[PDB]
RNA sequence: CAGACACCAUGGUGCACCUGACUCCU
RNA sequence: AAAAAUAACAAUACAGGACUCUUUCGAGGCCCUGUAAUUGGAAUGAGUCCACUUUAAAUCCUUUAACGAGGAUCCAUUGGAGGGCAAGUCUGGUCGCAGCAGCCGCGGUAAUUCCAGCUCCAAUAGCGUAUAUUAAAGUUGCUGCAGUUAAAAAGCUCGUA
């Protein structure tokens, strides 16, 4: 604790908390815009865009598998971004310029399981639904 | 095919008394405010509806100097449900041995909590009369009274000692750390004991300051030793 | 770090196979449904019987 | 234009221990899923609130006395309370099943051509009752004291006395035709 | 502590102290009375009933209650030379 | 209490795992 | 967003729980509920459909003559079982691979984390995801944060606002 207390002092705590609050870290990024200008989502919840490869990631330590993601450029964004692909044997339904439907994954901002740097996925693999195309409910037509 | 059986042994004036129809409640020494030393006493005065609940087992170590040396810290609590619940800690080598250790434990262990109403007054009682509190590690435990058919809006851990106290309508709000659960219940345990140690306006009517009935029935008592 | 090269998708899903189970009774779906769920659970003969188990457990 | 929600949602998503408790309200009561239990759920947290907001209130208020014995008679024209206790003390001890026995499956299957909560929902689905010279299609349909004075046969319901529609002809051709031989 | 007006809510009631005006609870350990024989008036061979004075554990772990019974049984009786 | 005292670098990896009951029927 | 279907219901039988007989056994004995072969009358729109209706005209609605369920039906889904987190110490395969895994984590061969089967759980005409924000959060603490050692008393003092 520690403040001053009277009866002048809502002048006071209307700047005191704020300006406290403005030392969070989730209340900073947040309201600087960053997470719209670093990150293609935060103004978007799925975004659509155009496969620029197909990326074959070996994992970093641990968790010693292949991660086998994919990079995107999206198309309201512009950003040249890197998805994970989950659906085990549906990087397959993958090609390049395969114009995806990409989201955040699960962290909203940084890099999630044994893999860094990459924190999006893909909804829509060719914007024709992948999670359907590991159920088998769709085919890719392309 | 096995079974169990029970001898009484008194080691006390009160066990004495106890068997021999003298000290009849846990009411009366709590009235008293005595110590008891046999678990039995507890049993030879209600022997029913008192719930053990093992909390955790939780595995502890300490390290040697060849490798390690564990046991299991079992957290065991009895309670029924008319405002007496106890509690038991046994940190054995074995599961069932902490199990059953705490479970004795937490028999002799039994305390009272007084339950009283919302803003009620009356309706046999459903919660507390007054807001309780309690700290075991910087976790503090809050309660907070509730009016009937509300319920007991806690975490899990209170939500359970709420229970076997009888207290069916609370509230909670508690901060410290997030996940050392035993510092959960321990620091809930004081908030309930925390129940007669307010003095309500209903207490201020004072007592007789009863006289002590290891000289009450001193005589009585002579069996072996008085 | 810069890798890029993918090695084997569906490397298990190839030796890994699926079929299918009939029903003998339907899936009853709804209304009967979660109404079959109580009355199964307990009231068949009503429960007297047994002790650590759950519905799918081999524990 | 205004819509609301007539179910809730518990903020813990896994509590088992009321996930079969839920399981059992459905089963004694013949639900059709949780929706069922959750829509009373949603209903009487809004009662005991309501009945604690106007204990908590200065006595003769009419926002307390005029809207709370509104709220004392709307709660006993459906017969759900009693109003021989009618204060706001016992309104914080109602439940969910007061109301569930006051619906319409209960009361058929209390009274009725129902053999089992199962078979209560189906008169009601397959509108084989009139609560009055009403069709009345609604299994929670929460009723009144003079509604459990009226539940009849339909007249769309031919058997116990209505127009044939195409079942006891069938269930006639059962007979004529099932045993008519064509 | 009671409810509504000859309705008892509590499961006992608690002891006292006369010396903090203080409650003995449930378990309290020092936390006891001190039954003092009257003893009596000239004619002697002491009567019977001891004087009762309930002594809690907190005014004991504080050290008072040589003076508080000295405060109860100098102050009330009965106590030759006082 | 109260006699004499030099430099000596490096080095590495998996399993401590979350509940109760006693119709051996003698 | 609201109502809430995709069939009950018995009979049968078992599998028993009281029960009654029986020293118990066991039998009788229902509540039955699953499961059996079934159904038996008994239904119902989900439909289809004359018709009345409807309204600017309609349209739907409701009204319906009439038809539209014994079965694998007129046949629900979407999620989960390594924990957190409910429900696979399943069955098979895989063998640190493929994948999975919000987080804690599996997989390096007798995989409860895979991949499936099966079983179960969960909600349910929804369920799941993404992102967003509200709480939980007393991790912004006005109520109500913490500042010796975890973040946090200015080098010290005067001294105005």
């Amino acid at each position: 604790m520690g403040k001053c207390r009277g009866l002048r002092t809502a002048r006071k705590l209307r700047s005191h908390r704020r300006d406290q609050k403005w030392h969070d870290k989730q209340y900073k990024k947040a309201h600087l815009g960053t997470a719209l200008k670093a990150n293609p989502f935060g103004g978007a919840s799925h975004a659509k865009g155009i496969v620029l490869e197909k990326v074959g990631v070996e994992a970093k330590q641990p968790n010693s598998a292949i991660r086998k993601c994919v990079r995107v450029q999206l198309i309201k964004n512009g950003k040249k971004i890197t998805a994970f692909v989950p659906n085990d044997g549906c990087l397959n339904f993958i090609e390049e310029n395969d114009e995806v439907l990409v989201a955040g994954f699960g962290r909203k901002g940084h890099a999630v399981g044994d893999i860094p740097g990459v924190r999006f996925k893909v909804v829509k693999v060719a914007n024709v639904s992948l999670l359907a195309l590991y159920k088998g409910k769709k085919e890719r037509p392309r | 095919g096995k079974a169990g059986d029970k001898e009484w042994l008194p080691v006390t004036k009160l066990g004495r008394l106890v068997k021999d129809m003298k000290i009849k409640s846990l009411e009366e020494i709590y009235l008293f405010s005595l110590p008891i030393k046999e678990s039995e006493i507890i049993d030879f005065f209600l022997g029913a509806a008192l719930k053990d609940k093992v909390l955790k087992i939780m595995p502890v170590q300490k390290q040697t100097q060849a490798g390690q040396r564990t046991r299991f810290k079992a957290f065991v609590a009895i309670g029924d449900y008319n405002g007496h619940v106890g509690l038991g800690m046994k940190c054995s080598k074995e599961v069932a041995t902490a199990i059953r250790g705490a479970i004795i434990l937490a028999k002799l262990s039994i305390v009272p909590v007084r339950r009283g109403y919302w803003g009620n007054k009356i309706g046999k009682p459903h919660t507390v009369r007054c807001k309780v509190t309690g700290r075991c590690g910087s976790v503090l435990v809050r309660l907070i009274p509730a009016p009937r058919g509300t319920g007991i809006i806690s975490a899990p851990v209170p939500k359970k000692l709420l229970l076997m106290a009888g207290i069916d309508d609370c509230y909670t709000s508690a901060g410290g750390c997030t996940a050392t659960l035993g510092n959960f219940a321990k620091a809930t345990f004081d908030a309930i004991s925390k129940t007669y140690s307010y003095l309500t306006p209903d207490l201020w009517k004072e007592t007789v300051f009863t006289k002590s009935p290891y000289q009450e029935f001193t005589d009585h008592l002579v069996k072996t030793h008085t | 770090k810069v890798h890029g090269s993918l090695a084997r998708v569906g490397k298990v899903r190839g030796q890994t196979l699926k079929v299918a189970k009939q029903e003998k009774k339907k899936k009853r779906t709804g209304r009967a449904k979660r109404r079959m769920q109580y009355n199964r659970r307990f009231v068949n003969v009503v429960p007297t019987f047994g002790k650590k188990k759950g519905p799918n457990a081999n524990s | 234009w205004v819509c609301r929600k007539t179910y809730v949602t518990p903020r813990r998503p896994f509590e088992k221990s009321r996930l079969d408790q839920e399981l059992k309200l459905i089963g004694e009561y013949g639900l059709r899923n949780k929706r069922e239990v959750w829509r009373v759920k949603f209903t009487l947290a809004k009662i005991r609130k309501a009945a604690r907001e106007l204990l908590t209130l200065d006595e003769k208020d009419p926002r307390r006395l005029f809207e709370g014995n509104a709220l004392l008679r709307r709660l006993v024209r459906i017969g759900v309370l009693d109003e021989g206790k009618m204060k706001l003390d016992y309104i914080l001890g109602l439940k969910i099943e007061d109301f569930l026995e006051r619906r319409l499956q209960t009361q058929v299957f209390k009274l009725g051509l129902a053999k089992s909560i199962h078979h209560a929902r189906v008169l009601i689905r397959q509108r084989h009752i009139r609560v009055r010279k009403q069709v009345v299609n609604i299994p929670s349909f929460i009723v009144r004291l003079d509604s459990q004075k009226h539940i009849d046969f339909s007249l769309r319901s031919p058997y116990g006395g209505g127009r044939p529609g195409r079942v006891k002809r069938k269930n006639a051709k059962k007979g004529q035709g099932g045993a008519g031989a064509g | 502590m009671q409810s509504n007006a000859g309705e008892f809510v509590d499961l006992y009631v608690p002891r006292k102290c006369s010396a903090s005006n203080r409650i003995i609870g449930a378990k309290d350990h020092a936390s006891i009375p001190m039954n003092v024989a009257e003893v009596d008036k000239v004619t002697g061979r002491f009567n019977g009933q001891s004087k009762t004075y309930a002594i809690c554990g907190a005014i004991r772990r504080m050290g008072e209650s040589d003076d508080s019974i000295l405060r109860l049984a100098k102050s009330h009786g009965i106590v030759s030379q006082n």
